[PDB]
């Protein structure tokens, strides 16, 4: 008559989760949260499943140029030096240009954001520009920026933030005052906001992406945000995620030690090794195969914000 | 302002600021009825003299001289303003896009034989924008502009990636652009799509072409290739939108060959207005089949617009394009281009 009792191996709030979780022997039904399912295989209904999980557990349930105003309005910085192995150079009359290969495309940029060497190099020499920080439609519904400082070398691990927001207006606030605090703390991060009005509210309706050392910009963000959480945020959180605040969440990018099986967004990705352990129980208990599924994943069942 | 103010100088009012509604498009729209009770349709193409409105009028004053018995149509141009880029049209009642025809299996073959006559009948000039068409971009497949790329997407900047690092693919866009200085140039649209359609009457009366702001003495394979990769777009993507990659290539395969009657019809529409184009141009159907290749890049980039990511049906629909656009003597074949 206890969850945890019944579901060992599990983070209490995942266990309270799975019992409003039903999969039948079969593998061709599904209850979630009361709400039915129904797929003609098992392999369809695994997809079913982790989207029916990723609703109410992960998430629950235009770009508006005021918004992006007062969004891009709210940035501390303006540049972030980027690399890249130069292709080219163009001599203009309007105005000189480098072909440089970045890591995502070969892009043709004014050569006054060269920035080192001064003096553009050789073809195939690294060169390091000043490029934007905001990027508004790099991220589909989502006004997007880059911190000032160079991410480290492999980037490696990330952890997320997910600040609650119940509208424009709560946005805007929590996006200034969590670039304000990354910024100081100088946290080598990548952020995003919504930008669409008529989207909120949303669990992710801000995100920002931290590496190398996270506790810094953490702390800082956490400190600037306290005082709104609850009436700016919402109260509730993705169950797999770690809660440091009324509407403020945390956890790390998806570490996966499966080939093909892998490279998916936090959500997804839980949601599916979930599904998955679910699915394999109703092919004959039930807790030891969601909790294995998790590891197979590189998920700790006890605390599925991390990873193995 | 000068909407009302272009409106007023031509007996028509002032257009109701409520039941005016506002279509799609980059451009800004209006349609509804005037205050004299009479429908208008009006876009804005907003200069610094913009070439896209001379090539709009150029169309509408070749379209006003248009006999009845013609398979191409045009609305109606009710007057314009060129300095303020304001143009006003009949607008077309109950219209439907193509688009929305398409997707609702209502893009049948008669209508795609409709539409090769119309295309068929423009391709048979001075008035005419005589300069090559920036499409495909062929210096973006060197490098885009640091300006572009902060206006897309992660999966669009993905997808130019793939086209830039793929030499076999923009060397062919290279060749073909080539042969453009050296073929039989025509009256050609040069931005065609279903969503450049529309049918009155919510799909039962004539077929209209719009949007001419990239109207063109040009190859006129643009326009056949175009139609073509409008149907194997929609046949290996848009009718699909964890399967396999094989499993998604047979899936768009088999969809492509039951898509490939609509592609037949409207070359048989297009021969019927124009019996003589393959006279001089032998290369009219491989030029058309690389084009539809191309078509398909650009229709997936453009979708990807909305997305971060390139999901595996967009990898697989672009996986085809290379095919046709690498292979276009054999796609011409199994695309119906070859019927004599
Ligand atoms: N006279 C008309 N009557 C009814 N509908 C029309 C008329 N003219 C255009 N439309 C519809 O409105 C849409 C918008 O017009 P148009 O395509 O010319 O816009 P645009 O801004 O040039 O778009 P884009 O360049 O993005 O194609 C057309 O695609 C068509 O569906
Ligand atoms: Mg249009």
């Amino acid at each position: 008559a206890s969850p945890v009792a019944r579901h060992r191996g599990l983070a209490p709030r995942l266990a309270e989760a799975l019992d409003a979780v039903s999969v039948a022997p079969g593998a061709r039904r599904a209850s979630v949260a009361g709400r039915t399912v129904t797929a003609d295989s098992p392999r369809d209904l695994r997809g079913r499943l982790t989207n029916a999980l990723y609703e109410e557990l992960h998430a629950g349930r235009l770009r508006d140029p005021a918004l992006e105003a007062r969004l891009a309005a709210a940035v501390p910085h303006r540049t972030t030096p980027t690399r890249g192995r130069l292709v080219e150079v163009l001599r203009r009359p309007d105005g000189d240009q480098l072909v440089v290969r970045l890591p995502e495309v070969t892009a043709r940029v004014p050569a006054d954001r060269l920035l080192s060497p001064s003096v553009p190099p050789a073809p195939g020499e690294t060169v390091e520009l000043a490029l934007e920080a905001a990027r508004p439609a790099l991220s589909p519904g989502f006004f997007y920026v880059m911190g000032s400082r160079p991410l480290p070398r492999p980037a490696g691990a990330v952890r997320r933030i997910f600040l609650h927001a119940r509208d424009a207006d709560a946005a805007v606030v929590l996006w200034g005052a969590a670039l304000g605090a990354l910024e100081e703390a100088a946290a080598l991060y990548h952020a995003k906001v919504l930008s669409d009005p008529q989207d909120f509210p949303r669990r992710d309706a801000v995100v920002l992406y931290l590496h190398g050392d996270h506790r810094p910009g953490e702390r800082a963000v956490t400190e600037a945000v306290s005082r709104y959480a609850g009436t700016l945020t919402g109260p509730d959180t993705s169950v797999f995620t770690e809660e440091l605040a009324p509407g403020v969440a945390a956890a790390w990018d998806p570490q996966d030690p499966r080939p093909g099986q892998s490279g998916m967004s936090f959500g997804q990705h839980r949601a599916f090794a979930l599904a998955s352990g679910l699915i394999d129980c109703a092919l004959a208990g039930r807790a030891e195969h969601v909790v294995r599924a998790l590891r197979e994943a590189g998920i700790d069942p006890l605390h599925p914000q991390n990873n193995l | 302002p000068a909407v009302n103010a272009l409106l007023l100088r031509l007996g028509l009012g002032r257009l109701d600021a409520a039941a005016t509604t506002a279509f799609g498009g980059r451009n800004d729209n209006w349609a509804g009825p005037t205050t004299t009770g009479e429908q208008v349709f009006v876009k804005t193409v907003t200069p610094l003299g913009c070439p896209e409105l001379d090539r709009s009028l150029s169309f509408e004053d070749l379209a006003a001289r248009l006999t009845p018995a013609s398979p191409l149509r045009s609305p109606g141009l009710l007057g314009a303003d060129p300095a303020a880029g304001v143009m006003v049209h009949r607008l077309v009642p109950g219209a439907r896009s193509g688009a929305e025809l398409a997707l609702d299996g209502d893009f049948d073959d008669d209508l795609c034989r409709s539409a090769g006559r119309a295309v068929g009948t423009l391709h048979g000039v001075d008035g005419l924008d005589t300069g090559e068409a920036p499409l495909p971009p062929l210096s973006w497949l060197k490098a885009l502009p640091w300006s572009a790329v902060q206006e897309r997407s992660m999966a669009q900047i993905a997808a130019w990636q793939l086209v830039q690092d793929d030499t076999e693919v923009v060397d062919a866009l290279h060749r073909l652009r080539d042969l453009e200085r050296t073929v039989p140039l025509a009256p050609a649209h040069c931005d065609l799509r279903f969503d450049q359609f529309i049918r009155a009457d919510e799909g039962a009366g004539e077929l209209y072409l719009v949007d001419w702001e990239e109207f063109r003495l040009a190859d006129p394979a643009r326009d056949v290739g175009a139609f073509a990769g409008e149907w194997l777009f929609h046949a290996t993507y848009s009718v699909f939108a964890g399967l396999t990659h094989e499993e998604i290539v047979a899936r768009g395969s088999a969809s492509l060959r039951r898509h490939l009657p609509r592609i037949a019809a409207f070359w048989q529409g297009y021969l019927e207005c124009r019996p003589q184009a393959l006279a001089l141009d032998a290369g009219l159907p491989e030029r058309a089949a690389a084009y539809a290749g191309w078509h398909m890049y650009d229709r997936l980039i453009a979708t990807a617009e909305s997305h971060a990511t390139l999901n595996p049906v967009a990898r697989a629909a672009a996986g085809i394009g290379r095919t046709v656009l690498l292979g276009p003597s054999a796609a011409a074949r199994t695309l119906g281009l070859s019927a004599e």
